[PDB]
């Protein structure tokens, strides 16, 4: 599931940069109002540079 | 477990509860709440603050820490060991032959 995937730490992930899945996990990660914890560590595992 | 709400107290009989109140609930709406509650809270943190996965042990190795304390059942036995060799030059002055 998406849950653990992106509440484990071994597997680096992500995915191709200017897609519709990229702008949708920024989206998610830069908005203060998001709730889940799993849009945040998405994104910080995207955000690293 | 939230329910509860921090609020603003005041003396019975104050006429200004309620145009705090108003004023209050306006803010609420007026979205300029949300300002303050950002500035303060700012998402982009140093670190996570949720995760614990955290981990020391990994390899499952033992190491020259977690092993150690054993040698110190070693290191007794050459004191003692030592310490009772040394008992010939107290016994074989009078011990009637040496």
């Amino acid at each position: 599931s998406l849950q653990d995937l992106s509440k484990q730490t071994e597997i680096p992930y992500g995915t191709v940069l200017d897609s519709a899945v990229y702008e949708h996990v920024r989206m998610k990660g830069l908005n203060p109002f998001e709730r889940d914890s799993m849009y945040s560590q998405m994104w910080r595992m995207i955000n690293r540079s | 477990v939230a329910d509860r709400g921090y609020g603003i107290a005041l003396q019975h009989g104050s006429p200004y509860r309620d145009v705090f109140s108003q004023r209050i609930l306006e803010l609420q709406q007026n979205g300029d709440m949300d300002i303050l509650k950002h500035k303060w809270w700012p998402k982009n943190g140093q670190c996570d603050l949720y995760s614990s996965v955290d981990t020391k042990q990994k390899g499952g190795a033992l190491d020259i820490k977690s092993f150690a304390g054993v040698f110190c059942i070693l290191a007794a036995g050459i004191v003692l060991s030592c310490f009772i060799a040394m008992l010939e030059t107290w016994w074989n002055k009078r011990k009637g032959s040496r």
